């Protein structure tokens, strides 16, 4: 049970409160569909803050009796250690085992465990344990739960090792496929693509009061792309060009108002003088998602690929940043951020949902082969703190019994009923 | 008596 005020995410995509969700409703459950509220868990007593541990952090608060729904790495070694003149083959393993709490009850939890034999006695059986371990699961983790106060029993290497998971939103709605659909009649399959790039293109190097914006010279495929894809709604992307000495070419989109600037209006691009990423895009259409990310990118955005591909961003408003964070892990992307010198850092990253995105930029430096297969986008992980809070009422949203239990709170963290 | 979920 969580909290007053612990904003939520219904299965349409819109986020209510703990509270003010009523039985009967749907809730989004971590795989797209929804998830039947019947029961609305009363009550008081000591709460827990969840808060991811390392300022766009993960946070929710809970009642000490909550499940948090977690993972935690499987993992098994074999050395070779001697117990005072005796050398054993001692094997680790982090397995499903017992303790018991000081409330009474024996608690079902993760723990790490060691099996020591003298050397002599062959590893021939040191060695069996470490295979059977090795071909148990067909996952390399423990998806598993524990209560609230439950985390202090875990002992620290498995508590270290303990991680809660937040979700992608696979759900997809379609006020973009829309705000189309009511000025023409002849606008390609490409229409929702094409807008979205230009639309994330407005929002690195832009400009606010005319579709014109900013964009680098240097870059004769980015140049390409941005004409290419500004006649395909219907626009010739004019500008300067072998007159104008700089790097940064301004450049203006006409209608040869305009569309474009109708669009970064009415589904609200600039929410009031500065500019702005609309929430709604977070459980938008994946593609328009990844496209306009797309943009975004190419405009002020750099690829690097030292230890993994990984893509940064810069945004001075906040407007935007908290927008970004969320548009980004909507999709599946593992993100942070970092203030620099007034000015912001959003640190995306994750494989094949990264490149799913970047295969759609066409800035030289920028692009990325699209992923090499098909590739799902599992729920990402991310270590935590927890800090025992004074007492107060609390609201649950029991689900139904033939369901998974689980729900998406407003943040896309995965919590359980 | 519960937890946002009862048994």
């Amino acid at each position: 049970s969580f909290a007053k005020g612990t904003n939520v995410l219904m299965a349409d995509g819109s986020i209510e409160c703990i509270e003010n969700i009523e039985v009967g409703n749907k809730v989004m459950g971590k795989d797209g569909r929804p998830r039947e509220v019947i029961k609305l868990p009363r009550g008081r007593e000591t709460m827990y803050s969840v808060v991811q541990k390392s300022p766009e952090l993960l946070k929710f608060t809970c009642n000490a009796t909550n499940e948090l729904v977690v993972r935690t790495p499987r993992s098994v070694r074999r050395l070779s250690r001697t117990i005072k003149g005796v050398e054993y083959f001692e094997v680790i393993t982090f397995e499903m085992g017992q303790k018991k709490a000081p409330d009474g009850r024996i608690v079902e939890l993760v723990k790490e465990v060691s099996k020591s034999y003298p050397i002599s006695e062959g590893p021939e059986r040191a060695n069996e344990l470490v295979e059977s371990y090795r071909k148990a699961s067909n996952k390399a983790y423990f998806e598993w739960t524990i209560e609230a106060r439950d985390l202090s029993l875990l002992g620290s290497h498995v508590r270290k090792a303990t991680y809660q998971t937040y979700a992608p939103i696979l759900y997809e709605n379609d006020h973009f496929f829309d705000y189309m659909q009511k000025s023409k009649f002849h606008l390609t399959i490409e229409g929702p693509k094409v807008l979205a790039y230009l639309l994330g293109l407005w929002i690195g190097d832009g400009l606010s009061d005319r579709a014109t914006f900013s964009v680098d010279s240097r870059d004769t495929s980015l140049m390409e792309r941005v004409t290419e894809y500004a006649e395909k709604l219907n626009l010739c992307a004019e500008y300067k060009d072998r007159k104008e000495p700089q790097v940064a070419k301004t450049v203006n989109l006409y209608s040869k108002e305009n569309p474009l600037w109708d669009a970064i209006v009415g589904l609200g691009f600039l929410k009031d003088g500065v500019k702005n990423i609309p929430s709604f895009l977070s459980t938008d259409n994946i593609g328009t998602r990844e496209t306009f990310l797309a943009g975004l990118i190419d405009s002020d955005g750099y690829v690097t690929d030292e230890h993994g591909i990984k893509a940064t961003i810069k945004t001075i408003h906040t407007s935007v940043r908290d927008g970004l964070v969320s548009l980004a892990r909507s999709l599946g992307l593992v993100v942070s951020v970092n203030a620099e010198p007034i000015s912001y850092a959003i640190y995306m990253s994750g494989g094949d949902v990264l490149l799913n995105v970047l295969s759609k930029c066409a800035g030289s430096k920028k692009f990325r082969p699209a992923p090499a297969a098909a590739f799902a986008r599992e729920c990402r992980g991310f270590y935590f703190e927890l800090q025992e809070l004074k007492e107060d009422d609390y609201y649950g949203i029991t689900l139904s019994d033939d369901s998974d239990h689980q729900f998406l709170l407003a943040n896309q963290v995965v919590v359980h009923n | 008596y519960v937890g946002s979920g009862e048994r």
